[PDB]
């Protein structure tokens, strides 16, 4: 139970909703529903007007905005009163007028991008706001007292699907991959859950007529943000060294341990996160499905995830050496909450 | 008997085998083409100057129209990928109407990012080049406001020489152009490719360029395959 | 001393390297039926050619260098040296026909496909095949390749290669500087083709580098490999006492090595690659 | 707008009807009914037989009634009648359209049919009058692509299109009889029944639909499925039927229950189905994939028996034959494996 | 009009009388299990006798 009322000024005009965590598991999404309730003791403006707003920030690049007169009945609809709702037009009395937001799919989830200290006032990212106003006209500047906003968030859990084993292999390049020289690195699964770690396996083989240095395991994070236009962003989330310990025909079958966390990439600039309703310690950004893996095109925040492998030759000398002698994979993955 | 009647079924083996190699031969000189388009795009004179059979330069080709097309075009994208191109054709005079050329934007995007389809390389063919020219002499519709991302695409800085042309033209094709270019680079595949070619209702030259388009992509497969690319 | 036992080691090496790479080839071609191709016919052929010297050339020349007292006989003498001339002759003219194969297949796009069939692959095959064995065993078998030697073939220890000039001159053209010309000719031509697409690639959708890296391993390792050995054998024969005996066998040697490396330069392609990685269990 | 929803109104009572009819049989699941079956033998089908006969891409094969003569067709204009006994050819039939995505089999193995993207459902005579098979009687075709079609008997075939709608011809007159409408998306393969009386059709809608062939109502959709659903075998009982989609799902239906009983899955296939059938007992309930494989599904277990191999790309038809000795699998490679 | 045929199509499935799946569950693995000893694409190499072997 336990519905969330935000009970806007001037005593008037309280607005009642459900549960503020509306879940989009691949597609379709639950309705944003709930009773609002404007006590008809003045209708100056015989008119009370419900929004909803998609707007980016950091002012208000607006994605999709909606809006629903409730005042009159409106008879052109004819939502079922809600499970919610049954029980809240009895709870809330006679001026109860319920409203509900169907939305389609149009933005992405609500992620946050981090502030920067001393570059930091408000919330800069993807949110939903759901204004409330009572004006008689349709666009006038209400503002003042009965104007009420409430943050609410669209998230993404871990669909029910393990997903293959990513795999990669790289094997020749510029005066630094000659004589056989591959790398076989792999992936446990595709679906990890924030704070536990992900495991990668090396087969290297170094059947070269070269040396190789120590490999370097990072976990990169593919922020695809942008909202004039486009744009690619990609900021480290964790990496692990290791030793100078491969020789000419020795097969490394080394296996590492990395658990990307927040506890260190607090001052990354640009570093996504998880829907803050006000200015919480949230968590790191949870990937999204890229358009149900069917579209790829998109209009507001990405985020994706993939690992990376690199590895180090350390060159001695004038034989065509100082050149792109770096050989490197990677492998994508989800990184999700379970539910 | 039972040895004769194997006997008479290895004949019959060896008859059809012969009948299918001579099949065999004839089908391995013969390259296929997709010839494509938008409805009313104007694959009107392309598809006769559904079967297209003519032979160029003692090597022949031939076009399938696809026919009708009316949704989900992927069901029979899953057979034209033993073809050598996609004769693509494209409106270029319907910059203001829906958006068609917004709507032949999207079908060439799903036809290159097909997974079936992401091999085979598509050749463009911007018809209408002259009503094109005479849309844009007047220009009473914007010239390319209706689709607008022309704010910075003026000069390419690839030079158009062509006698007869004006400069306001010039820059819409380039941009009409890179509207595929761009989505043709999206995909760096390395074996399918794009040929932006410019045509109009009387070209009476696409029987040698169509060849010409053909040949490039079979010495780039080949070259991709020997690793020289 | 410590010569002959380091020799025996990294000879014993190259042979196994040899001899496995060719057998690896050989079964990734005849397991997967998708690796049956028209250019795969000729690979298949050269790692055939490539392979049965690794198996009855070098061990035998190794056991002469270790043991420079050939006890096998006169006529097993004549017999490995003939099987000697013939495995590199015909490694040789194999590259050469693979590469006029990927000529064909750039200049004359159009016509490969129904030019270079499986009986057109077949005969050419054939014919390279017994070219290589009219020069190998047809004179080395039967004498026409011959003073200072004329006592030790009458002695039946020594095995030593000497040819006269005109068997000299006749199977080194005939063998590698023939087929040279033609490999440099067809990669020529198709280096000229892949400059003319990259410019085309480069005037079209822009917004040397490759054709390189893959020239040079394919038309450089047989050359540093064999190109020596075969102007040392003209050096050799037209003048005496110019170069010696254990300077031509280390040039020989340093030729030998391209026919196991050559499962490396004409197979490293993912799709014969996932075949071999496939044989891994 | 008042009948449009009005209509949605009915259409969603209707639909929380049908769910409640689907989810009333809930006494069980297949996993109380689950047990006492001992799992299956490994099986690991051998290749006996590699037809090697074709130029281009393999599409669809029929097994014939006598279980040894079994057609495919190809996009190289050719139609092959095989002995999977004798690994020869006894026919090959030219095409007059190249693109063909179908071809059946007579249940008496005096005709062959075709079809593909001419529209046009070929009917060939193997029994001549004296010389090579001709095309007897080409039908007049959809508004769209022919995907499959199979015979009722010599004189009645059933066809399935792109056109969003089935029919049922006669072959006699080359005039539909009947139509089958009621899909939305492209119709992508049918299949008979063993009492050769009823025959469902998956669509690109994602929905199997049951379909009776005396008037043509169709009895009830098995909806269920998130992709499109590319083919369907009725189970040799003559009572269920499992639907291949996009989305690597084999869900299995029954008629009498109306509503899946399975969804097969193994939570590393990513790639979708290609074809689908049943072994004799329906027990191997087999499955093609895009992933050049085709894994062998327990109908009971859900757990593959065994994993296919050979075809080096997407393997478009499978098949059983009527007396079960042996499945054939076909797919772009132009080879037709045959595993015992 | 399209959802009046849609209204007729989910009539003459709105009147099935389908049973229940435990029954229809029972009834198929048991039939399809007692005529199952014919199979031999399972139970492989039913003897010397395969046709294709
Ligand atoms: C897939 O790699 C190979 O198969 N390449 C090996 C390879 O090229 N290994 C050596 C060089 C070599 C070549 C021939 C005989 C013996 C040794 C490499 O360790 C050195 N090489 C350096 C190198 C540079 C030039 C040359 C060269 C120069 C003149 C004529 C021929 N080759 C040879 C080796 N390194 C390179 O990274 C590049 N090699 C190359 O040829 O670069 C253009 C690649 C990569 C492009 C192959 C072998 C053919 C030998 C197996
Ligand atoms: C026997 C011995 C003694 C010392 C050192 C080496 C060897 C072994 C030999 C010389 C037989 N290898 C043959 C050599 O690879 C070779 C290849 C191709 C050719 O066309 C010729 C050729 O020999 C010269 C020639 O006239 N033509």
């Amino acid at each position: 139970t336990r519905v969330f009322k935000k009970a806007s000024p001037n005593g008037k005009l309280t607005v009642y909703l459900g549960k503020r965590d509306f879940v989009d598991h691949i597609d379709l999404v639950d309705p944003v529903d709930g009773v609002v309730l404007v006590d008809p003791e003045y209708l100056k403006e015989r008119r009370v007007y419900v929004t909803l707003t998609c707007a980016f920030r950091y002012f208000r690049k607006d994605l999709f905005v909606a809006n629903v007169q409730s005042f009159p009945p409106a008879p052109e609809d004819k939502k079922p009163l809600t499970r919610l709702q049954e029980r809240l037009i009895k709870k809330l009395g006679e001026h109860a007028y319920p409203f509900t937001f169907e939305i389609p799919p149009n933005l992405p989830c609500s992620v946050t991008l981090q502030p920067g200290p001393e570059d930091t006032g408000k919330a800069c990212g993807v949110d939903y706001e759901v204004k409330a106003f009572c004006a008689e006209n349709l666009e006038e500047k209400i503002h003042k007292r009965n104007s009420v906003r409430l943050v609410i968030r669209k998230v993404q859990y871990a669909p029910e699907r393990p997903g293959p084993q990513p795999t990669a292999e790289t094997t020749r390049q510029f005066l630094m991959s000659d004589k056989p020289l591959h790398l076989e690195a792999s992936l446990d699964k595709e679906i990890y859950y924030h704070g536990e770690p992900i495991s990668v396996n090396v087969h290297v083989t170094n059947n070269t007529n070269k040396t190789v240095k120590k490999i370097k395991i990072s976990v990169r994070q593919y922020a695809d943000i942008c909202l004039f236009n486009t744009a690619q962003y990609k900021c480290p989330v964790a990496m692990e060294e290791a030793d100078d310990t491969v020789a000419p025909s020795s097969t490394f079958c080394k296996v590492y341990t990395l658990t990307p966390f927040l506890a260190n990439n607090r001052e990354k600039r640009g570093l996504a996160l998880d829907g803050k309703l006000k200015h919480e310690d949230t968590n790191l950004a949870s990937s999204t499905l890229l358009r149900e893996g069917a579209n790829r095109e998109i209009l507001g925040i990405i985020v994706s995830y993939k690992v990376k492998v690199k590895l180090v030759v350390s060159r001695g000398g004038l034989l065509g050496d100082l050149a792109s002698s770096d050989v490197a994979v990677e492998l994508p993955f989800t990184l999700m909450h379970p539910k | 008997d039972q040895r004769n009647e194997e006997k008479a079924q290895r004949e019959a083996n060896k008859k059809i085998e012969k009948q299918l190699q001579k099949d065999k031969q004839v089908y391995r000189a013969t390259h296929r083409l997709l010839l494509l388009g938008a409805g009313e795009s104007g694959k009107s004179t392309i598809v006769k100057q559904f079967e297209t059979k003519f032979q160029v330069d003692k090597v022949n080709f031939h076009m399938f129209d696809v026919g009708g097309q009316r949704d989900e075009r992927r069901k029979w994208i899953q057979c034209f990928n033993d073809v050598t191109a996609i004769i693509f054709v494209v409106a270029s005079s319907s910059y203001n109407m829906t958006n068609r050329l917004q709507e032949a934007l999207n079908l060439f995007k799903s036809i290159w990012n097909n997974r079936w389809l992401r091999t085979i390389s598509v050749i463009l063919f911007l018809n209408k080049q002259d009503l094109l020219a005479e849309k844009v002499l007047a220009g009473k519709s914007k010239i390319e406001d209706y689709f607008p991302e022309f704010a910075r695409y003026t000069t390419p800085e690839d030079a158009t020489p062509e006698p007869g042309e004006d400069p306001r033209v010039t820059r819409a094709k380039y941009f009409i152009r890179d509207e595929f270019l761009r989505i043709s680079t999206a995909s760096g595949d390395g074996r399918h490719y794009c040929y932006p070619h410019f045509t109009c209702a009387v070209d009476t030259e696409n029987i040698r360029r169509v060849f010409n388009d053909c040949r490039d992509i079979i010495q780039r497969m080949h070259l991709r395959q020997y690793e020289l690319l | 001393e410590v010569w002959v036992v380091g020799m025996g080691i990294v000879m014993s090496l190259i042979v196994l390297a040899i001899v496995f790479g060719n057998v690896l080839v050989i079964t990734a071609i005849a397991k997967f039926e998708r690796l049956q191709t028209v250019t795969n016919y000729f690979i298949t052929s050269l790692a055939c050619a490539d392979l049965v010297m690794g198996l009855a050339v070098v061990p035998f020349g190794a056991a002469h260098i270790l043991m420079k007292m050939w006890t096998f006989g006169n006529f097993w003498c004549e017999f490995w040296t003939s099987i000697d001339v013939l495995c590199v002759t015909a490694s040789i003219e194999t590259l050469c026909v693979i590469a006029v194969d990927r000529y064909f297949a750039i200049t004359s796009p159009f016509k490969y496909q129904s030019l270079l069939t499986k009986n057109k692959a077949r005969v050419i095959i054939l014919m390279v095949w017994i070219v290589s064995g009219l020069t190998s065993f047809l004179p080395i078998q039967m004498h026409w390749y011959r003073q200072e030697a004329i006592n030790c073939y009458a002695n039946e220890t020594c095995c030593d290669f000497f040819t006269n000039q005109a068997y000299a001159i006749a199977s080194s053209i005939v063998s590698f500087y023939v087929p040279l010309v033609i490999m440099v000719f067809v990669y020529s031509r198709v280096f000229q083709e892949a400059k003319r697409q990259l410019q085309k690639i480069d005037k079209s959708e822009g917004r040397e580098h490759k054709a390189l890296r893959t020239l040079s391993v394919i038309m450089g390792t047989f050359t540093l490999c064999w190109l020596p050995f075969f102007i040392v054998n003209i050096v050799h024969v037209i003048q005496d006492n110019l170069i010696r005996k254990e300077v031509y066998i280390l040039l020989n040697w340093i030729g030998y090595v391209n026919s196991g490396f050559n499962p490396l330069i004409y197979c490293r392609s993912p799709d014969f690659r996932i075949a071999f990685q496939e044989l891994l269990c | 707008q008042s009948e449009l929803d009005q209509l949605r109104q009915e259409a969603e009572q209707l639909k929380n009807q049908i769910r409640d009819a689907r989810k009333a049989c809930a006494d069980a699941t297949l996993s109380q009914i689950t047990n006492n079956i001992d799992p299956v033998g490994r099986i690991q089908m051998r290749t006996r037989r590699t037809l090697r006969g074709h130029l281009a891409k393999i599409y669809a094969m029929h097994w014939g009634t006598d279980s040894r003569l079994l057609v495919s067709a190809s996009q190289d204009g050719k139609l092959i009648i095989w002995d999977s006994y004798t690994t020869n050819k006894v026919h090959a039939i030219p095409l007059r359209s190249s693109w063909v995505m179908t071809c059946a089999y007579a249940p008496s193995g005096n005709y062959v049919a075709c079809g593909g993207l001419d529209n046009i459902c070929s009917i060939y005579n193997l029994k001549t009058r004296e010389g090579n098979v001709r095309v007897s009687r080409e039908l007049a075709g959809h508004t769209g692509y022919l995907s499959c079609c199979r015979f009722l008997d010599d004189n009645q075939i059933v066809t399935s299109s792109g056109d969003t709608t089935c029919a049922l011809w006669d072959i006699e007159t080359g005039q539909q009889t009947t139509t089958f409408t009621g899909h939305t998306g492209d119709v992508m393969s049918l299949s008979l029944a063993p009492d050769t009386r009823l025959f469902v059709s998956g669509a690109c809608d994602a929905s199997a639909k049951l379909w009776d062939v005396r008037e043509g109502m169709c009895r009830q959709t098995f909806t269920g499925h998130e992709s499109d659903i590319n083919a369907i075998c009725f189970f040799p009982n003559g009572n269920a039927f499992a639907t291949g989609s996009d989305d690597a799902t084999c869900r299995l239906f029954d008629l009498r229950a109306d509503q899946e009983l399975m969804t097969y899955s193994h939570d590393n296939i990513i790639c979708g189905i290609t074809s689908v059938s049943f072994s004799k007992s329906g027990r191997l309930l087999l499955a093609g994939y895009d992933d050049f494989n085709c894994n062998v599904w327990d109908a009971l277990k859900a757990d593959r028996a065994g994993v296919l191999a050979g075809h080096d790309n997407r393997v478009s038809c499978l098949g059983v034959t009527d007396d079960g000795m042996a499945v054939a699998t076909g797919s772009w490679d132009s080879f037709l494996k045959i595993w015992n | 009009a399209q959802a009046r045929k849609l209204v007729e199509q989910l009539k003459m499935e709105a009147n099935i009388d389908r049973i229940k799946v435990s029954k229809a569950a029972a009834d198929l693995m048991a039939y399809c299990e007692a005529h199952a000893k014919e199979d031999p694409l399972l139970t492989p190499v039913p003897a010397s006798e395969n046709p294709f072997r």
